[PDB]
DNA sequence: ACAATGCGAGCACTGCTATAGCAGTGCTCGCATAGAA
């Protein structure tokens, strides 16, 4: 043997890919068998998402975790872990040319781990737009901005990302991220008194980029700007996967090359992981300004392998006292500071947008989106009050209820079910989809993907690039292949009682999928147990910001 | 029950190399460098052959 | 230049999805499109997603009947062969596309993809000059061509005229290879001791020599050849003409080097009658200037005969979809009734469920009630040596040996019957019938009253086969008598269907249905009855037969009888009528 | 029936031929008498695995084994996969053996390179830590399985495992009873069951059985060597044979069967020749029974001459004789089997024609053997094929070709309306020119007869030569510019197998990093450090943009690690005009290696502005038609004519004639470098050189690559 | 490899007739043919008309036809040794012409 | 989204030392480099 048998033939039983055990193998294989298994499971994780794997999730805790905590060669609670790992050569503090990296208590594939302290480095450089004068740049903003009487917040967001080089602006649906943007660069276009300022926006995904030009077209083409209102953001629509060349596969632009630009606008960050940044970063002329967009709580930025999410972790701890009162010296209005902790660069080019004023509510999908992103108590009282009849739509799901949800849910795809036996064939059927959808946080089982298809098509008997329709045997889609995307009507389906993918951040982009009715088919239970837990984070950017 | 063999012209490659490695390999770089100047690698040794 | 365009049109064909491999594809030589017609092609839309079709049906005839089919089909199409036959150099092309085929197709039938011949290319195009097989094949026309070959290959060949052009070339030997004039003996001096390199230089052009006697031997009535004031010497011309170094200048200058002109009288010199010569006299007029003259008053015998009907012998096969193609060809006793892989349903505890799933081990079961002893009880070491050689583990003996015994003792029908009570002489393991079927056996007009009589074939989406004519093959598992009649058993090992609940009476009538069984009954039986019938002179159907039995040999236990096994008795009055079916 | 010598050499025509018009002209037809081996993938594919134990396990030959469907699933590998494991193992390396231990079994220097363990390693190795950051363990990672398709690595490297196991597993000999189990185990380690292969499958494990337990029941004591196995079990199955639809769908092609003479109506034979019928087989010599025969004594010989006299009694109604009169290739005569030859001999001296009745018996004879015997054509479109009479061919297929009906292949060039733009990022007009033809093709019409599949080295690399050595340079000079240490690069180079083993490699790297250097210090000896540049330019009503790299105060300074070329000149003097046009007063040199050189002269933004012109002019006329210039062959042509004196353009028919050399040397180069003309772009274009085409040649490429003559140095 | 080539095939046959198990096979195949013709013999090598002489030369009984035309060896570069023709002519004084 | 050698000529030029002949240093350039059981 050499251990061989036993990673072998957890294989055999689906769980570890061969990639994990033959990469364990060839780099540890003839080395105290834990570092063996050690990096197969690191590789595992890794192929699941995880940048890295902590040593925690690997200390006596996997005993009721990963289910390979079967063994023989186990030498105790071993402790040393730190010890044993770093002994054999094929893991390092970060010195010599090593597969695997030991930073902090987490053990990372190189690539990883060089990848994390890219994007670190990232946002502690990010130096001030000397770019001052403060009184002109005051005036461009007062101008952009009117109701600033009381604290405007996208005013805020414009200061801060026109005073720093790297900014992120993180905001809910129902913000005005689309827009603030606009004046955002408008001001950008207008304090640029000669010319070279190219800007250039970008998306992960080739249908955000479509919107961002499609808005910024619309909100930039309105308002007072003719100052040769056209070396506008040429509505270029790339991929955030083509500026940066890709070719099948390397790159064309890493440190010194693409990038002819000076300012950046890249949406849906929520949707850029590890690997895609750390890239972009040092392909990015020095001379460039980065303003990121996308929602904190968003399902993506909390999975394995994102990353807006710890990024923007560092906004609750406000503005440092001195940015706090310069930020306050642009906008007519006192800028809070709430705590002074550290992260610097990144606590003072942050920046999280909010709902504004108007009488009345957000109410229905507004409400509990927002308690969704804290407490109970709040998601609670707000389904019982009102009925928000329309919007919200709490069902009992547990038992014989299940066949409750299955009409409904039939009932609300009435429109398509109709189109198709009106034979009505065009491509309203396809906008008449986009009405309704279910949503589950599982791929498999009564609940998830697979399982809800077979028990709803049933059903429909019993009565009668990516993500783009026709069946893909969709009808039940995770909350996860959801995103960047919206539908009029939107019902949500939780597990009886289990699962930690179920998470709060999960939960919230379900809800801000829906643009008018919204079900949730869950119990108040697993409702506000969900509503408790959060995605756990693997990660040292969270540290690699704290130095 | 002989198989008429056909290759050979590769057979001989093969081993005209198998030859290179076994005795060219392990030389000192004093005694390769001489080897070298009088056929760069196996293919020239067998051109020559 | 050809073979990589065909290798450009098999990725197209592989995949006219990509826009632009099949662009490229069209853009060959060998497809002779425009540079307009590429263009215009490219700009409307429909007239593209046409070609795209097109291609989608080569593939198709490459999948079913072979490359050489799909290729010719494309040709005949684009009415490849008869433009380019028009195209100057064209039938050189032609027939080495032709030949490529002829390749092609060999090469097909020894890979089982169509990606795998693509490659296959590549490689040769790649890695060429293997075999005589892959040389090129000259043309049928070539035999009106001046002919330009090598003293070689003309060595035994005779010519009216020929000409040696360059006859007076030498090239000095320097490898001091020689044969030792004492011994005879091939000596090789690893030292360029001119000494020996002198000896080998001499060798050569006594070749050189012997070259010459054949090259002017070759000649019928009359033979030319290229003399010239040759010097490779780099000496500045000391009236050196190192002709003298070559086999037709030695003759011709006596041994002895000479002038430039020197050449020139010794030539003069012999030369009357049969030899004389001129100057090289160049020339010009690039015209062969020959006309060409041309009447094709063809056409090509058209058969006005049909298809109509087809006869073969098909065998409870009309069933069974394909993907036993070959298979039964292979194996024809394979247990075709059973496919597929297994996982972890391995539980700690052996029991005929776990048993290796597929046709290998299926065949194995069957195989063991090829020649069992159901009389006397089942020994654990014939088991234990029955696995042993047919590859499995030796610790299956148990459950085998429990296993088999198990369903020898099973209660068939009702009054008694168990395998274990038949002896030698009420047994006859594997039948193999013929059952003649003369007017065309429809599907549809068999699924009417194969309805009627059996309740089974209720389920009626059958007809599942079309017009057969012919015969019928079948092999019976096994068919026995309980002195009184006659029976139907087919051992079925299948089943990866978790455990005993799935051999229930439903569950198995279920799957009857599912693998349409029902026909394989009326079948057999048709053919049991006409065998019956024509042995045992005068019998009659209900008082000989009264059988069928189908044996699902998992999920079946000492003690929950009626499961795992199944009976029918076909309805006398169905094949009677099944009968005459035949040949009405 | 058609019968054959050999029914397995004749099955790939049968099927061939028998693939034809759907309707009318087809008739089904079903071999048989074919051999299991000879006519099924997994049987010498399991053959093949039998032999690990002895196998060099070259590179082709285990990826091969990937293209038998059933083992690549069993691998979870697909046609989309494969393409990648493909390229990965060339480019990481691979070529020789499985291990190291596999090297020196065979009695050879363990390198530790070249091996598969080691370009998985540098793919594995790749799956994380990056190219750079170094050699691992004298390693160099390969990058390009990084991604998510870093899990294929995961299933090569998961087959090789399992090849090895067994590699090693099948290597010592066993008692017969021991070797049982093995053929069924390696079945189910190596193939994912098909349908059809199922059955196949259960034959091999049959046979094995067969083999071994007969060897079991004569009692064979000491051990078995697998070979011994093998070699039998491929015996046996190259003995069983299929033919079970011998009577069901009509026209049987098979091979003359003792014991099987069936009555048909009609009976063919071919390929009745001389030495292929009458099948033979020497006695083994020391079987006594053949030196003394006796009446119940049987042999081949008379097996198959009896055989043809069954199909002569056999035949009802038509007897079909049919043999090979030439081979297509020396076009030499064969001869007819010899019985054929004594069956149109008894005919003959037995019939006569109506018409000849009183001539003679060897002249009657004559006229009816030749009038029985038809001489085929070797084309199947030869119009006699389509006369009246004699077999007139049922295939209408041919018949257009046979009438010469055809018609020519219209010339390809046909001038395209073009509408010059405006803004051609500088990239098009770089791509444009070092080869214009290539660009009509590509950018006018999407044209790109791409090539890549690209051969794998059947071995290490013993020797640095073309593309690689270049792509060698091209580091190796960098670095010695950026006066970076070479050493690094080295190391690099080596842990990645790039190089030759040890002492030799050592001393390719030292040789080349000689030449490099000589040519870095001439550009070190002059390089103003500066930087990046923009492009943006108003010509004849046009624009344009780019990057023009490193660009120093001085002007330009670019190098490369090749020879002179006139396509490379161009290149950087249209990198020049921008540049000059963009202002930017200076000059700019291209170092070459053999210490070439082509320098340019400062020009005033107004001329440039004129030059860039003519060149944005031939993309133009480019993109209508294929614009000629063969930069090389031009070249050459051009500068032989040209003279820095007076910019004399030369026309003496002195030089005019030399440079008509110059030309055809670069067009058809020689036996080592290879001509400008051996190229696809051109050849679909032209497959020979016309002296018309010639001069569009010189005249164009002259039109255009003069300003480069008139100006350098 | 178990494999066998041509130059093999013509070379094995020579040792046979060298060794000392040589001579049950000269006087074997001998018998079998009592006269045989070589034709194109200035084509022959060293190890062919050793095999040839091997087997016939000075033997009652039996008669070695060797025909072929010195004047037109020229197949020097497959091996074909125009010397050890002049070496046979040397062995057999019998000389005819056509 | 990328190119073979090697050998002497050939002539230009540079010391010597009994302007001419012999020699030697050098760089450029044209020339010749298989056959088919
Ligand atoms: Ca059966």
């Amino acid at each position: 043997m050499k251990l061989q048998k036993q990673l072998l033939e957890a294989v055999e039983h689906k769980q570890l890919r061969p990639l994990d055990v033959q990469f364990a193998l060839t780099v540890a294989g003839d080395e105290h068998p834990a570092v063996t298994l050690a990096a197969a499971l690191l590789s595992h994780d890794a192929g699941e998402g995880h940048v890295c794997l902590p040593l925690s999730r690997l200390e006596n805790n996997e005993a009721s975790h990963p289910l390979l905590a079967t063994c023989v060669s186990e030498i105790g609670e071993l402790q040393n872990w730190e010890e044993c790992l770093l002994a054999s050569q094929a893991v390092s503090r970060g010195d010599e040319p090593t597969p695997m990296i030991l930073c902090g208590d987490r053990l990372y594939l190189n690539r990883m781990w060089c990848n994390e302290r890219t994007v670190a480095r990232f946002f502690n450089e990010v130096n001030h737009a000397i770019e001052v004068d403060e009184a002109l740049l005051a005036q461009t903003l007062d101008k952009l901005f009117p109701v600033s009487d009381e604290i405007n917040w996208q005013k805020v967001a414009a200061a801060v990302a026109l005073t720093r080089r790297i900014s992120v602006i993180s905001g809910g649906p129902g913000t005005g991220k689309t827009t603030t943007v606009a004046k955002l660069l408008a001001a950008l276009i207008q304090m640029a008194d000669g010319e070279r300022c190219r800007i250039r926006l970008a998306a992960p995904t080739g249908k955000a980029a479509a919107r961002l030009t499609e808005s910024l077209g619309k909100a930039l083409r309105q308002l007072p700007l003719t100052d040769e209102q056209k070396k506008r953001i040429p509505e270029d629509a790339s991929t955030l996967h083509r500026l940066l060349g890709a070719q099948p596969q390397r790159l064309r632009h890493h440190a010194g090359n693409p990038l002819h630009l000076d300012v950046l606008v890249v949406d849906e960050a929520s949707m850029i992981d590890l690997p895609m940044m750390s890239r972009l970063i040092d392909a990015l002329p020095d001379h460039a300004r980065v303003i990121f967009l996308g929602d904190r709580d968003q399902l993506a930025s909390v999975e394995a392998g994102a990353v807006l999410g710890d990024i923007c972790a560092y906004a609750n701890a406000g503005f440092t006292a001195e940015r706090a009162r310069q930020l306050s010296r642009l906008t007519g209005t006192h800028v809070p500071a709430g705590t002074g902790t550290e992260a610097a660069s990144l606590r003072d080019s942050l920046c999280l947008l909010q709902k504004s004023y108007r009488f009345g509510s957000d109410s229905g999908i507004g409400q509990l989106a927002a308690a969704i992103n804290r407490g109970d108590k709040t998601a609670v009282k707000t389904v019982f009050q009102q009925d928000f009849t329309d919007i919200e739509k709490r069902l009992l799901q547990s038992g014989e209820d299940y066949i409750a949800m299955l009409e409904e849910a039939l009932a609300g795809y009435g429109r398509y079910l109709d189109l198709l036996q009106a034979r009505a064939e065009p491509d309203l059927i396809i906008q008449a989809f986009n009405e309704y959808q279910l949503l589950c946080a599982l791929r498999e089982g009564p609940f998830g993907v697979a399982g809800l298809n077979e028990r709803i098509e049933q059903f429909m008997q019993q009565k009668r690039p990516s993500r783009l329709p026709e069946h893909e045997t969709t009808w039940a889609m995770t909350v996860h292949k959801s995103q960047g995307s919206e539908f009029d009507h939107a019902a949500l389906i939780l597990p009886s009682q289990r699962t930690p993918v179920v998470t709060r951040e999960l939960v919230y982009t379900a809800v801000t999928r829906a643009r008018r009715r919204l079900s949730l088919y869950a119990d108040e239970r697993i409702l506000s147990a969900a509503i408790a837990t959060r995605t756990e984070r693997r990660s040292g950017l969270a540290a690699l910001f704290s130095s | 029950e002989q198989q008429l063999i056909e290759d050979e012209s590769l057979l001989r490659y093969q081993a005209c190399a198998d030859f290179w490695r076994r005795h060219c390999y392990p030389l000192p770089r004093e005694i390769a460098q001489v080897v070298f100047e009088t056929w760069k690698g196996p293919q020239a040794l067998l051109r020559d052959i | 230049l050809e073979a990589q365009e065909m290798l450009w049109l098999l990725q197209a064909v592989m995949t006219p999805e990509r826009e632009n491999t099949l662009r490229s594809a069209l853009a060959t030589s060998m497809m002779g499109l425009n540079a307009l017609d590429i263009e215009t092609l490219n700009n409307d839309e429909h007239a593209w997603d046409v070609v795209v079709e097109e291609f989608d049906g080569y593939r198709q005839i490459w999948r079913k009947r072979g490359v050489m089919p799909m290729l010719r089909a494309l040709m005949s199409a684009r009415n490849i062969a008869e433009n380019l036959l028009a195209t100057a150099g064209g039938e050189r092309r032609l027939t080495d596309i032709l030949h490529i085929s002829e390749l092609l197709q060999e090469a097909g039938t020894q890979l089982e993809s169509e990606h795998a011949l693509v490659r296959w290319l590549s490689q040769h195009i790649l890695e060429p000059d293997s075999n005589a097989s892959s040389q090129q094949m000259r043309l049928e026309s070539d035999k009106h061509l001046v002919q330009i070959v090598t003293i070689h290959k003309s060595k035994g060949l005779e010519y009216p005229l020929v000409w040696l052009p360059f006859i007076t070339n030498f090239r000095v030997q320097e490898q001091a290879f020689y044969h030792d004039r004492h011994s005879f003996e091939a000596v090789l001096d690893l030292n360029a001791a001119p000494e020996s390199v002198d000896l080998a230089e001499a060798e050569r052009l006594a070749e050189d020599l012997r070259l010459l006697y054949v090259a002017l031997t070759r000649s019928v009535w009359h033979c030319s050849l290229g003399v010239a004031p040759l010097v490779r010497r780099r000496g500045d011309k000391k009236g050196d003409t190192d002709v003298h170094q070559s086999a037709l200048g030695r003759l011709l200058q006596k041994g002895e080097p000479q002038d430039a002109a020197g050449l020139r009288t010794c030539i003069e010199a012999l030369c009357d009658d049969d030899i004389a010569w001129q100057t090289a006299q160049t020339g010009d007029n690039q015209p062969w200037q020959v006309n060409d003259v041309s009447t094709a008053e063809l056409n090509a015998k058209t058969l006005q005969r049909l298809p109509g009907d087809n006869w073969r012998v098909t065998s409870y096969s009309g069933l069974q979809q394909r993907g036993h193609g070959i298979a039964q060809d292979l194996m024809p006793r394979l247990d075709v009734d059973a496919a597929g892989v297994a996982s972890v349903v391995e539980e700690p505890t052996l029991t005929p469920h776990q048993f290796p799933r597929g046709a290998s081990p299926g065949t194995f079961l069957h195989s063991l009630f090829e020649d069992l002893d159901f009389t006397q009880p089942v020994d654990p070491n014939w088991v234990r040596e029955k696995l042993e050689l047919g590859g499995f583990e030796s610790q299956w003996e148990p459950v085998l040996t429990e296993w088999i015994t198990a369903v020898l003792q099973a209660p068939l029908n009702e009054t008694g019957v168990s395998l274990s009570q038949l002896s030698a002489r009420n047994k006859q393991v594997e039948m193999e019938f013929y059952l003649p079927i003369s007017e065309p056996l429809i599907a549809s007009q068999l699924d009417t009253l194969i309805r009627q009589f059996d309740p089974l074939s209720a389920g009626c989406p059958p007809l599942e086969f079309m017009q057969v004519r012919g015969m019928l093959k079948g092999f019976i598992d096994l068919v026995f008598r309980h002195e009184g009649r006659y029976y139907l058993l087919d051992y079925k090992s299948n089943w990866l269907g978790e455990d005993s609940s799935a051999y229930t009476q439903q569950a198995m009538a279920a799957a009857m249905q599912a693998h349409r069984y029902d026909l394989q009954y009326q079948l057999y039986t048709l053919a049991l009855h006409r065998y019956l019938r024509h042995r045992i002179a005068d019998y009659d159907y209900e008082h000989h037969f009264g059988g069928v039995i189908y044996l699902f040999l998992r999920g079946v236990d000492k003690e929950h009888p009626q499961q795992g096994i199944y009976t029918t008795r076909p309805n006398a009055g169905l094949i009677a009528l099944m009968d005459e079916m035949f040949a009405g | 029936i058609v019968m054959v010598a050999d029914i397995d050499s004749y099955s790939p025509f049968i099927q061939a031929v028998f693939g034809s018009a759907p309707a009318d002209r087809y008739l089904p037809y079903a071999i048989s008498d074919r051999r299991a081996r000879q006519s099924h993938p997994v049987l010498e594919a399991f053959i093949s695995l039998l032999s690990l134990p002895d196998s060099r396990f070259v590179s082709e030959d285990v990826l091969a084994l990937l293209d038998v469907p059933v083992l690549a699933a069993r691998f979870d590998i697909t046609e989309e996969g494969l393409r990648y494991l493909r390229q990965w193992v060339n480019e990481s390396g691979i070529r020789w053996g499985i291990d190291d231990d596999n090297v020196r079994e065979l009695e050879l220097p363990a390198t530790g390179q070249h091996t598969w363990r080691f370009g998985l390693t540098r793919m594995l190795l790749g799956y994380a830590m990056e190219s750079a950051q170094g050699e691992w363990q004298s390693v160099l990672p390969y990058d390009e399985s990084s991604g998510l398709i870093a899990e294929l690595v995961g299933h090569l490297a998961s087959l090789l495992m399992q090849l090895n196991i067994w590699r090693r597993g099948l290597a010592q000999e066993r008692p017969l009873e021991e070797w049982l189990p093995v053929c069924r185990d390696m079945l189910n380690a190596f193939f994912l069951p098909d349908a059809e292969t199922e059955a196949a499958m259960t034959l091999i494990e049959q046979q094995w059985q067969a083999i071994i337990a007969e060897g079991l029941g004569a009692q064979y004591g000491d051990a078995v060597p697998l070979s011994l196995l093998r070699d039998e079990l491929a015996q046996r199955l190259d003995q069983e044979r299929i033919s079970q639809r011998f009577l069901a769908g009509p026209v049987n092609i098979c091979t003359l069967m003792p014991m099987r003479s069936i009555p048909f109506k009609v009976v063919c034979l071919l390929g009745m020749n001389d030495g292929v019928y009458p099948r033979q087989l020497a006695p083994l010599g020391f079987d006594l029974m053949s030196q003394k025969p006796k009446r119940g004594d049987r042999s081949r010989r008379d097996d198959d001459r009896y055989l043809f006299l069954e199909a002569l009694i056999s035949a009802q109604q038509k007897l079909y004789i049919s043999y090979i009169g030439r081979s297509i290739q020396d076009n030499s005569e064969r001869f007819p089997s010899v019985l054929v030859q004594e069956l149109i001999d008894y005919i003959g001296q037995s019939h006569y024609l109506p018409g000849d009745e009183a001539l003679n018996c060897d002249e009657s004879e004559a006229r009816v053997k030749a009038h029985l015997t038809c001489l085929h054509t070797r084309m199947p479109f030869d119009p006699q094929n389509y006369q009246p009479g004699e077999r007139q061919s049922y295939a209408r297929e041919w018949l257009p070709a046979a009438s010469q009906a055809g018609k020519a292949h219209s010339e390809f060039v046909q001038p395209l309306p073009f509408t010059l733009p405006e803004t051609v990022p500088l990239e098009t007009l770089q791509r444009f020119w070092a080869h214009p033809v290539r660009a009509f093709f590509q950018m006018r019409l999407q044209v790109n007869f791409r090539t890549e599949d690209s051969e794998i080295p059947d071995t290490e690399p013993f020797i640095l030569e073309g593309l690689s050595r270049y792509q060698i340079n091209q580091q190796l000079l960098n670095a010695l510019v950026e006066q970076d240490d070479a050493e690094r690069l080295f190391r690099r180079f080596r842990a990645a197998g790039d190089l030759p083993y040890g002492a030799f490699g050592e001393i390719f790297w030292e040789t080349q990093c000689q030449e490099m250097q000589q040519l870095a210090d001439r550009v070190i000896a002059c390089r103003q450090p500066g930087q990046s540049m923009e492009i943006d330019l108003a010509c004849n009503g046009v624009q344009i943009t780019g990057w023009l790299p490193q660009v120093q105060p001085d002007g330009l300074l670019r190098w490369r690690p090749s020879l002179l070329s006139v396509a490379q000149g161009m290149q950087l003097w249209l990198e020049h005009l921008v540049y000059c046009a963009s202002g930017g007063n200076g000059e700019s040199r291209l170092f070459l290696r053999k210490d070439g050189e082509w320098r340019f002269p400062p020009l005033a933004a107004e001329q440039a502005l004129h030059y860039l012109s003519q060149l944005i002019e031939g993309y133009r006329e480019g993109m209508s038609a294929p614009l000629l210039v063969l930069p090389e062959s031009g070249g050459a042509w051009l500068k032989t004519c040209y003279d820095a004196q007076n910019d004399a353009m030369l026309d003496d028919d002195s030089t005019l004639q030399k440079a008509r050399t110059k030309f055809l040397q670069a067009y058809e180069g020689n036996m080592m470098v290879r001509g400008e003309g051996d190229d696809i772009w051109y050849q679909r274009l032209w497959r020979q050189l016309t002296p018309e085409t010639m001069e569009a040649i010189v005249e164009q490429s002259q039109r255009f690559l003069l300003p480069l003559f008139r100006f350098n140095q | 490899r178990g494999e066998l080539g041509f130059d093999d095939m013509l070379s094995r046959l020579d040792s046979a007739l060298r060794s000392e198990s040589g001579e049950v096979l000269a006087a074997a195949i001998r018998t079998r043919f009592p006269v045989a013709m070589i034709d194109e013999f200035q084509d022959t090598d060293p190890q062919q008309y050793r095999i040839f002489r091997r087997i016939w030369h000075h033997q009652p009984e039996t008669a070695l036809l060797l025909i072929g035309d010195p004047k037109q060896a020229i197949y020097a570069f497959r091996g074909a040794d125009i010397f050890t023709y002049m070496k046979a002519r040397s062995e057999v004084h019998a000389h005819y012409t056509l």
